[PDB]
RNA sequence: UACCUGGUUGAUCCUGCCAGUAGCAUAUGCUUGUCUCAAAGAUUAAGCCAUGCAUGUCUAAGUACGCACGGCCGGUACAGUGAAACUGCGAAUGGCUCAUUAAAUCAGUUAUGGUUCCUUUGGUCGCUCGUACUUGGAUAACUGUGGUAAUUCU
RNA sequence: UGGUGACUCUAGAUAACCUCGGGCCGAUCGCACGCCGGCGGCGACGACCCAUUCGAACGUCUGCCCUAUCAACUUUCGAUGGUAGUCGCCGUGCCUACCAUGGUGACCACGGGUGACGGGGAAUCAGGGUUCGAUUCCGGAGAGGGAGCCUGAGAAACGGCUACCACAUCCAAGGAAGGCAGCAGGCGCGCAAAUUACCCACUCCCGACCCGGGGAGGUAGUGACGAAAAAUAACAAUACAGGACUCUUUCGAGGCCCUGUAAUUGGAAUGAGUCCACUUUAAAUCCUUUAACGAGGAUCCAUUGGAGGGCAAGUCUGGUGCCAGCAGCCGCGGUAAUUCCAGCUCCAAUAGCGUAUAUU
C-alpha cells in the first residue's frame, strides 16, 4: 500500500453483517464515521438486506437522497455511513424507529422502539480530559464530545443523553449488580449483571457477568455496557432478552414452534 | 516456391474430395507454414454461427488437430489475418532451402 | 538431439510400422519409458519412446485415422 | 477476483484392489436387483454409507453425556429415520452401526416406483423414471437416485401431464391414429 | 380461465412510492405466460391503470406448473419513470438509449484529449 | 477397508530391493450425445511487445459578456440550458506478477506513556483591548499573427 | 483541577519569545422571504487546534527448509555500549564528535544454497505422519536494471518527472518520443495455458456528484483442468430352456406359475436433434416452459485398454518363424506361439479410458 484503502472484498468483511458469496467480489466498505468497521452497519446493508425496502443499491441511493433517514436525529444521504451501537434510525415517511442493539447471535437486530424511546441514547463514556480554561471534556463511545459533564461522571460510566440537544439526561455508575450488554468478544449480544472486575495493572480487567437464568461469563472491561440501574434496562431490549439459549433448547423451542403452528 | 498457404475453408463442411485430394498432395510434397480461414460464417444466424463454428472445428480437427481458424468477412477481418501471416514462425523445407530458386 | 538443451538422447520407436513414418531431421515429441529414469527391460541404454512425429501421434499413424505432414 | 465458488466434492471412491472374484460378483448382483447404470452408483451409495458410519463411531468415542454427542446423534438419528433407513423405535448409534448399503438402495425413486406398482420391472422403473412420467406430489422427478423421505411416500403420483397419467396421447399414438 | 396469479410477499414502500410484491403464476399446460398478460391481471387485482405495473424475473420451474417473478406498482406514472432502472422503463417503451458502442465513445474521448480548446468540440 | 501379490534356489526358510496396486496433479493419445458448476501463459523467458482500450469528475449552492442555443419587455447588472477554460478533488484505491527476500517477510501476542494523518463524526470557531454598504494586480477560456518534418510543442 | 499501574500527563500561575520562505481570529455561495434603516431561518464551502474514524510506521515475546567438503564471525569504511548533539513525524549508531572493548557462536553463530514471497490453506490419512501452497482472502515486494526527486495528507509513484545502463520507435539528420509482471492480442520460449467480443444492468469505487466514469467488475466466446446429475432402450404376445407347485414309485401330464434367451412379430413411451413463441438478460445466448416435426438394423450404430501369472478374461483359427515384434516384472517368439500381426469370442471401466512425469 501506499495510501489509505478503499474498497473491502466480499469476504473480508463483518460476519455479522450476514453479506453472501456470489452476490458481487465487494463489501460496501463503511465510510469513516463515529463507529468502527468491523463494528458498525452501514445504511446500505440495513435499508437493503435487512428491511428490504430496496433490491439494488441505486436504490438506497434513492431512498437515501430523498432526505428520508435520520440517524441520531439528523438526516445522512451517505449509503454506507456507519450506524453502529445504540444508534437511533427514524424514517418518518413511514413513521418506524429503529435502535441498533445486538442480537443474541453476536448480530445487529432489526429492534423496533416507540417514537418518545427515539428521543434519547445511551452511550459509554471512553474518556475524561480537563481542556483549555479548566473546562472538562467528556468523550463517548461513539466520538461525542461533551462540555461540562457532571463531576460524578468516570470513565466506563453510561450516559443517557437527549439526541435533540446532544447533553447529558442521567448517568449510570460502572458498580457491581448493574446491568449491562457485551459489545465484544465471545459473548456478544448477551444481557446481565455485573458481578466483578478483575483489575490487571498493565493489562485488561476482567468483568464477570450474571445473567438472569444463572449463568456466568467474563469479559474484558472494553466489552461491558453498563445499559441499566441494578435490574431494570433503560432501553428496550429486543425479542430475546440477552439469554443465549443451548444449540439443544434452540432445537426444542424450533421443534416446539412448529409443532405448535403447522 | 510459396512461403504461406491460406487454405480457405467451408463454414459448413471441411472440404471437397477434390480438396482432400490437394490436401494429401501437399502434405506429402511438404507443408510450409499454414493458415486457415472461413469464408461464409455471416451468411448464417448467430446460433447456427456460434454452433456451426463449433461443428467445423470437430470436421477439421482430424486433419489439422491444433490451428485457430479465423474468419474473412469484412476488412478489418482481412487486417488481422495479414497480420497474422506477417508475424508467424516459419516452418522450413528442407529440399528447396540447399538450392536456388 | 532435444531442442531446448541441446542434449543427445537415445528414443524407442516400436517397430518398422513405426520406425518408417520417421525420416532425418523431423521434430518428435518423446517421453520417458516408464521406470522413472531406468531402463528397457531388454535393450540397454534407452530410457525414452517416441510419442508423436511430425506433430501428430504414433498410434493414429499406425492405427491409419491420420497421415502426417511433409 | 470472481463472484464465483469453487466448493466441490467427489461423491464416490474407487475401490483399492481392482479385480476382485467377489466384490465383482457383490457389485454386479447390487447392479442386478436394483437397475443401477454402472458401478459408479454403487460406489456413491458406498461412500455416503461409509460417510454416515465414520460419523457414528466417531460419536461413540465420546462420553455418553457430551452435549455435542447429543446433539449430533440425534440430528443423524433424525435425519437416518427420516428417509426410512432406520425405524422410529432403533434410535441408537450402534443401529447406525449395523445399517446395511441395501437399505440405501431400496429407498430410491426407482425402486419405490418399481415396489408401488406404476412400472412392471426396475428397469422400466428407470426408463418411466427419466421420460417425466413419474411425479413426487406436486413436482415432475426426472432422478432416479431422488431418495424418497416417509412423507413422500404416499405422495409418489403419476404425472398428470403425462398419457399415461392425465390423458393427452403421446406423439406414437396421435401419428398412429391418423394413419386411418 | 386456467391461468392464475396470486402474490406472496406484499410490501407497502413508502419510501420509493411503491407496491413491491412476488408473483407466483400458474398455467399448467400452456408457455410461460407474456409480462404483458400478468401485468393486465395485476391491474384487475389492484385496481390501477396497468401501465405503472413492472414485473421481472420471471423463472418457471421444472415440470412446468409454477413461475414466480417479481412485480411493483408505483402510485403513479411520474414515480415510475423516477424510480425506475432506465431498462425497465424502455422495455415498457418509456425511455430510448442512444445508439453507440463503448469502442467509438472511448476511442473519441481519447481522441480529444489531444485538443485543448473549444476544437475538442470539432472532433467527430 | 489398520489389505497385500510376482521376481534369486533343484527345492525350503529369510534379509532385501525391483515390479505390480490405489489416489492426487501437469502434459499427452484415442474417443466424446444431454445438462449444472467451473480452473485456465505460474513452472521455461520479472523475456520482448504492433494496435486499441483500462481515470476521470458539476451541484440551487467557486468563476458564464462562446447568440453555442434560448422565453422576455423592451433602459430592468447577471432569466435559463450549456461547450471551453480557470479553480477544487481523485489519480497513493483497484488490477497484474512472485524476481528479490532465510529472524528478513509473515502468523499469533503486545506497545506508542515515542509518532503522523486528506476525509467522516463531535467540540471549538465577539475568550485577543489593539474602503468595510467590500481592497489590489494579473492569467486562462475568447479574438488575432505565427514557427517547426514531427508531439497532449507552444 | 482532573487521570494513570506508572509522567517530565492534563489543567494552572509568572517572565518573555512568536520566524515575511509569516499561525488562528470567514473581504465566499445558494433557497424562502419575513418582523420592528435595523433584526433575522435554513444550508453549502472553508477553517489553527482537540477528540474520533480509516490506517500507516517503528518496536516486545515465540515460531522457518538444506548444508561443517561453511568453525569461528563483527570492528578504520559503526561492529556492541556510554556522553552531547545532528537529522528525522517520532524512539534509536540513523549519523557525527569524544570515550570504553565490547557484541554473537557446537542450544550451530557466520557463510553458501533453495527447483524459497509468508500465512489462511490443499493432497494423502487407522494412529503418527509425508508432500505441496506461483494462484482469486490477509500481509509483503516490484513495474526492463539501478539511483534521485516534484506534488500531495498519503508515493522515493513509474497508465508522474530527471539521469545513467541495456533495448527499442519516428526523422527532412537539426531533433522528438518510450516502458502490456493491466485487459484483450502478438512474437519468443517451450510438454505446457482462451476472444484484439458486449455492458456499467448487478457488486462496489472515485468525483463538484441521485445525473458522469470504471478491460475493477458483470455477461457471453474457447475450455474432456477438475467436480455434480444423467441417455444410448422398455414392454406385450409367440417359440424354445430352466426353477418351483399338483397327480404320478418313476418315466411322464400340466392354457400350473415364475424367470430367461430370440436369425419371430407388435404398437406404446420418450428424448437427442430441427424450429414458432414466451421466459431469461443492459440487449442477448444457455437452462427452464410450451406449439409443430422428430425411432426398429429404434444405421439416431460407445469407446479405451487387455485375455500366461501378478490380474478379471481363449491352451480357438489364419499368417510370421529368436525374424517382425510383444512384454512395467517374470518372461513369449529359434515350424504344434494360451503372450507377436489379424478374424471371432471373452474381460474391466464407461462418456470415458490409456501413456509419461511429480508426489502421497
Amino acid at each position: 500500500a501506499r495510501g489509505p484503502k478503499k474498497h473491502l472484498k466480499r469476504v473480508a468483511a463483518p460476519k455479522h453483517w450476514m453479506l453472501d458469496k456470489l452476490t458481487g467480489v465487494f463489501a460496501p466498505r463503511p465510510s469513516t464515521g463515529p463507529h468502527k468497521l468491523r463494528e458498525c452497519l452501514p445504511l446500505i446493508i440495513f435499508l437493503r438486506n435487512r428491511l428490504k425496502y430496496a433490491l439494488t443499491g441505486d436504490e438506497v441511493k434513492k431512498i437515501c437522497m430523498q432526505r428520508f433517514i435520520k440517524i441520531d436525529g439528523k438526516v445522512r444521504t451517505d449509503i454506507t455511513y456507519p450506524a453502529g451501537f445504540m444508534d437511533v434510525i427514524s424514517i418518518d415517511k413511514t413513521g418506524e424507529n429503529f435502535r441498533l442493539i445486538y442480537d443474541t447471535k453476536g448480530r445487529f437486530a432489526v429492534h423496533r422502539i416507540t417514537p418518545e424511546e427515539a428521543k434519547y441514547k445511551l452511550c459509554k463514556v471512553r474518556k475524561i480530559f480537563v481542556g483549555t480554561k479548566g473546562i472538562p471534556h467528556l468523550v463517548t463511545h461513539d466520538a461525542r464530545t461533551i462540555r461540562y459533564p457532571d463531576p460524578l461522571i468516570k470513565v466506563n460510566d453510561t450516559i443517557q443523553i437527549d439526541l435533540e440537544t446532544g447533553k447529558i439526561t442521567d448517568f449510570i455508575k460502572f458498580d457491581t449488580g448493574n446491568l449491562c450488554m457485551v459489545t465484544g468478544g465471545a459473548n456478544l449480544g448477551r444481557i446481565g449483571v455485573i458481578t466483578n472486575r478483575e483489575r490487571h495493572p498493565g493489562s485488561f480487567d476482567v468483568v464477570h457477568v450474571k445473567d438472569a437464568n444463572g449463568n456466568s461469563f467474563a469479559t474484558r472491561l472494553s466489552n461491558i455496557f453498563v445499559i441499566g440501574k441494578g435490574n431494570k434496562p433503560w432501553i428496550s431490549l429486543p425479542r430475546g432478552k440477552g439469554i443465549r439459549l443451548t444449540i439443544a433448547e434452540e432445537r426444542d423451542k424450533r421443534l416446539a414452534a412448529k409443532q405448535s403452528s403447522g | 516456391v510459396a512461403d504461406t498457404i491460406l487454405f480457405l475453408l467451408d463454414p459448413l463442411e471441411g472440404w471437397d474430395s477434390t480438396g482432400d485430394y490437394c490436401l494429401s498432395c501437399l502434405f506429402a510434397q511438404g507443408l510450409p507454414t499454414y493458415t486457415l480461414a472461413v469464408q461464409g460464417i455471416s451468411g448464417l444466424p448467430l446460433k447456427k454461427q456460434i454452433d456451426t463454428r463449433k461443428k467445423l472445428s470437430k470436421a477439421v480437427e482430424k486433419r489439422f488437430p491444433h490451428d485457430k481458424l479465423l474468419l474473412l468477412d469484412t476488412q478489418q477481418e482481412a487486417g488481422m489475418l495479414l497480420r497474422q501471416l506477417a508475424n508467424q514462425k516459419q516452418q522450413h523445407l528442407a529440399f528447396r532451402d540447399r538450392r536456388a530458386y | 538431439q532435444l531442442i531446448k538443451n541441446g542434449k543427445k538422447i537415445t528414443a524407442f520407436v516400436p517397430n518398422d510400422g513405426c520406425l518408417n513414418f520417421i525420416e532425418e531431421n523431423d521434430e518428435v515429441l518423446v517421453a520417458g519409458f516408464g521406470r522413472k529414469g531406468h531402463a528397457v527391460g531388454d535393450i540397454p541404454g534407452v530410457r525414452f519412446k517416441v510419442v508423436k512425429v511430425a506433430n501428430v501421434s504414433l498410434l493414429a499413424l499406425y492405427k491409419g485415422k491420420k497421415e502426417r505432414p511433409r | 477476483p470472481v463472484a464465483r465458488s469453487w466448493v466441490c466434492r467427489k461423491t464416490y471412491v474407487t475401490p483399492r484392489r481392482p479385480f476382485e472374484k467377489s466384490r465383482l460378483d457383490q457389485e454386479l448382483k447390487l447392479i442386478g436387483e436394483y437397475g443401477l447404470r454402472n458401478k459408479r452408483e454403487v460406489w456413491r451409495v458406498k461412500f455416503t454409507l461409509a460417510k454416515i458410519r465414520k460419523a457414528a463411531r466417531e460419536l461413540l468415542t465420546l462420553d455418553e453425556k457430551d452435549p455435542r454427542r447429543l446433539f449430533e446423534g440425534n440430528a443423524l438419528l433424525r435425519r437416518l429415520v427420516r428417509i426410512g433407513v432406520l425405524d422410529e423405535g432403533k434410535m441408537k448409534l450402534d443401529y447406525i452401526l449395523g445399517l446395511k448399503i441395501e437399505d440405501f438402495l431400496e429407498r430410491r425413486l426407482q425402486t419405490q416406483v418399481f415396489k408401488l406398482g406404476l412400472a412392471k420391472s426396475i428397469h422400466h422403473a428407470r426408463v418411466l423414471i427419466r421420460q417425466r412420467h413419474i411425479r413426487v406430489r406436486k413436482q415432475v422427478v426426472n432422478i432416479p437416485s431422488f431418495i424418497v423421505r416417509l412423507d413422500s411416500q404416499k405422495h409418489i403420483d403419476f404425472s398428470l401431464r403425462s398419457p399415461y397419467g392425465g390423458g393427452r396421447p403421446g406423439r406414437v399414438k396421435r401419428k398412429n391414429a391418423k394413419k386411418g | 380461465d386456467t391461468v392464475t396469479i396470486r402474490t406472496r410477499k406484499f410490501m407497502t414502500n413508502r419510501l420509493l412510492q411503491r407496491k413491491q410484491m412476488v408473483i407466483d403464476v400458474l398455467h399448467p399446460g400452456k408457455a410461460t405466460v407474456p409480462k404483458t398478460e400478468i401485468r393486465e391481471k395485476l391491474a384487475k387485482m389492484y385496481k390501477t391503470t396497468p401501465d405503472v405495473i413492472f414485473v421481472f424475473g420471471f423463472r418457471t420451474h421444472f415440470g412446468g406448473g409454477k413461475t414466480t417473478g417479481f412485480g411493483m406498482i408505483y402510485d403513479s406514472l411520474d414515480y415510475a419513470k423516477k424510480n425506475e432502472p432506465k431498462h425497465r422503463l424502455a422495455r415498457h417503451g418509456l425511455y430510448e438509449k442512444k445508439k453507440t458502442s463503448r469502442k467509438q465513445r472511448k476511442e473519441r474521448k481519447n481522441r480529444m484529449k489531444k485538443v485543448r480548446g473549444t476544437a475538442k468540440a470539432n472532433v467527430g
